[PDB]
C-alpha cells in the first residue's frame, strides 16, 4: 500500500529525484502531493494537485507523475537539505479508503 | 457508388450534454430528473473529455456506431446510487434500485455511464440530501414516476400517520463518508434513452452535409440510415407524421430529405 | 500566519484516556477543514480521520474507527480526541493537519505532535 521509494545520498550541485511505487487505485486515479521534511522540523507542503507547486514554494523545483511513479525533482540537491521524503496520496481500495503515506528510505 | 451523399438536418447547436453532465447537484433515485435534449448536434467528444467512466456499457448501439446514427428523442436521466448496486441499473436485473427506486425497461436502446463521485459529491458529514426507498406497495413499473413518500406499514395495522414496529420510516437517506469503501462510495450515473423510427430526428452527430444528385447511383446516408441506390423524384404523398416509408418487403423505399422537405425514392 | 496549537507531551499509560487539542490560527475556523495523521518511529505514517469545522461532523478511518472520538466546537476553535483502552503499541506521535475541502486532499499546514 505504502510507496516503497528508493534510497539516495546527496551530491552537492546535482539534480536529484524521488520516485514512489503505488497501485493504480492508490496513485493512478487520485492525484498526489509531496511533503519535504527535515529532522527536528515540521512537515511542509511541496507540490499541489500533482502538477504544480503551491504559492511560495521556490520555482526551481519541478515534479511529475507517470502512472504508479511520481518523480519529485530537486534543482541542484544539497546534502544539508537532503532528507528522507514521503508521498501523500489518497487511497480508495476495496472496503477501505484512506490517505496513504509511503515513507521513503532514510536519507 | 459514383459519389457519396450524406444529408442531415441543417440545424446546429452545441447540445446541452455539457450542462447535463456538469450539473453541480444531481437528483436522487427518489425522482429521476428527466430533461429533454433536442434541436442540437450531439457531440460525444465532451463526454469523453469528462471524467473516465467506471462503467460505460451501452445497449442497442455501440459507441463506435454511436456518432453516425441520428436519434429522435434523447432523454438524459440523472441520479446518484451506491457503488455496490451500480450493476443493478441494467435491465433484467433485480436489486433495491430495481425493486423500488427505479426500473430500466428490458428493451432498452441507450447508454448508461457512471463515474466515481466521492471526489466532490461526498461530505464528511454525509450527503443525507440523497435518499432511497426500502419499502413500497409493489414493484415500480419501468420508466414510471414515483415522487410520493408517505408513511408505509409492513404489518396489517394501518399507520394512521403513526410510525412504529412493522411500520417503518418511508425513505432512507444515505450519507456518504469519504472513508467509505469504493463499493459504498457514491456514484453519479446518467441514463440515455433513444428512439430511431417514425419520428423526426432533430438530434444528430456532426457529419456536415452534401447535396443529393437526383437520378444518380449513390451510396447515400439519410438521418443515419445507410443505403445505396438511385435517388428518384417521387409523387407519393406523405403526411407530416411519417418521414420514411416502407414496402411489403419491410426495407425502406421512400424518404423525405431533411434539408429540403421533399419525398424521395430508395429504388435500387 | 497560520498557526496550530499543539498539546503538550503526555505520559503514556496502558488502559487510559487522553485528550489532545489543536487550536486554529491565521484563518477562519469554519471555512477550512482539519484532519489528523500519526507517525510511528520504525514504521510508516497513518491517518486518523477528518472532522468538518462548520458542521462539526467527523469521518474516521475504518482501520482505527471507534477508539477515537472527535468533536468540533465553534468557540473552542479546536477538536478533541478520545482514546479507549490505550495499548502500549498504539502510543506514538500524532500530527494535526489542516486543509481545504475534501477534494483538496493536500494538507497545507501541519501539527507539532506529542512525543516523550
Ligand atoms: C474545462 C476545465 O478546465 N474545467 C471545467 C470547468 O470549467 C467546469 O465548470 C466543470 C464542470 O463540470 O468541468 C471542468
Ligand atoms: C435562409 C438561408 O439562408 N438558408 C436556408 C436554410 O437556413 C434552410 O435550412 C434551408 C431549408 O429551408 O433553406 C435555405
Amino acid at each position: 500500500v505504502l510507496t516503497q521509494a528508493p534510497s539516495a545520498s546527496g551530491t552537492p550541485g546535482q539534480r536529484a529525484t524521488i520516485s514512489c511505487s503505488g497501485s493504480y487505485s492508490n496513485i493512478g486515479n487520485n492525484n498526489v502531493y509531496w511533503y519535504q521534511q527535515l529532522p527536528e522540523t515540521a512537515p511542509k507542503l511541496l507540490i499541489y494537485n500533482n502538477d504544480q507547486r503551491p504559492s511560495g514554494v521556490p520555482d526551481r523545483f519541478s515534479a511529475s507523475k507517470s502512472g504508479t511513479s511520481a518523480s519529485l525533482a530537486i534543482s541542484g540537491l544539497r546534502s544539508e537539505d537532503e532528507a528522507e521524503y514521503f508521498c501523500a496520496a489518497w487511497n480508495n481500495g476495496l472496503s477501505g479508503s484512506n490517505w496513504v503515506f509511503g515513507g521513503g528510505t532514510q536519507l | 457508388p459514383t459519389e457519396s451523399i450524406v444529408r442531415f438536418p441543417n440545424i446546429t447547436n452545441l447540445c446541452p450534454f455539457d450542462e447535463v453532465f456538469n450539473a453541480t447537484t444531481f437528483a436522487s433515485v427518489y425522482a429521476w430528473n428527466r430533461k429533454r435534449i433536442s434541436n442540437c448536434v450531439a457531440d460525444y467528444s465532451v463526454l469523453y473529455n469528462f471524467a473516465p467512466f467506471f462503467a460505460f456499457k451501452c445497449y442497442g448501439v455501440s459507441p463506435t456506431k454511436l456518432n453516425d446514427l441520428c436519434f429522435t428523442n434523447v432523454y438524459a436521466d440523472s441520479f446518484v446510487i451506491r457503488g455496490n448496486e451500480v450493476s443493478q441499473i441494467a435491465p433484467g436485473q433485480t436489486g433495491n434500485i430495481a425493486d423500488y427506486n427505479y426500473k430500466l425497461p428490458d428493451d432498452f436502446t441507450g447508454c448508461v455511464i457512471a463515474w466515481n463521485s466521492n471526489k466532490l459529491d461526498s461530505t464528511v458529514g454525509g450527503n443525507y440530501n440523497y435518499r432511497y426507498r426500502l419499502f413500497r406497495k409493489s414493484k415500480l413499473k419501468p420508466f414510471e414516476r414515483d415522487i410520493s413518500t408517505e408513511i408505509y406499514q409492513a404489518g396489517n395495522k394501518p399507520c394512521n400517520g403513526v410510525a412504529g414496529v412493522n411500520c417503518y420510516f418511508p425513505l432512507q437517506s444515505y450519507g456518504f463518508r469519504p472513508t467509505y469503501g469504493v463499493g459504498h462510495q457514491p456514484y453519479r450515473v446518467v441514463v440515455l434513452s433513444f428512439e430511431l423510427l417514425h419520428a423526426p430526428a432533430t438530434v444528430c452527430g456532426p457529419k456536415k452535409s452534401t447535396n443529393l444528385v437526383k437520378n444518380k447511383c449513390v451510396n447515400f446516408n439519410f438521418n443515419g440510415l445507410t443505403g445505396t441506390g438511385v435517388l428518384t423524384e417521387s409523387n407519393k404523398k406523405f403526411l407530416p407524421f411519417q418521414q420514411f416509408g416502407r414496402d411489403i418487403a419491410d426495407t425502406t423505399d421512400a424518404v423525405r430529405d431533411p434539408q429540403t422537405l421533399e419525398i424521395l425514392d430508395i429504388t435500387p | 500566519q497560520v498557526l496550530l496549537v499543539q498539546s503538550g507531551a503526555e505520559v503514556k499509560k496502558p488502559g487510559a484516556s487522553v485528550k489532545v487539542s489543536c487550536k486554529a490560527s491565521g484563518y477562519t475556523f469554519t471555512n477550512n477543514h482539519l484532519n489528523w495523521l500519526r507517525q510511528a518511529p520504525g514504521q510508516g505514517r497513518e491517518w486518523m480521520g477528518i472532522i468538518d469545522p462548520r458542521s462539526g461532523g467527523s469521518s474516521l478511518a475504518q482501520k482505527f474507527q471507534g477508539r477515537v472520538t472527535m468533536t468540533s466546537v465553534t468557540s473552542t476553535n479546536t477538536v478533541y480526541m478520545e482514546m479507549v483502552s490505550l495499548k502500549s503499541e498504539d502510543t506514538a506521535v500524532y500530527y494535526c493537519a489542516r486543509g481545504g475541502s475534501k477534494w483538496y486532499e493536500g494538507f497545507d499546514n501541519w501539527g507539532q505532535g506529542t512525543l516523550v
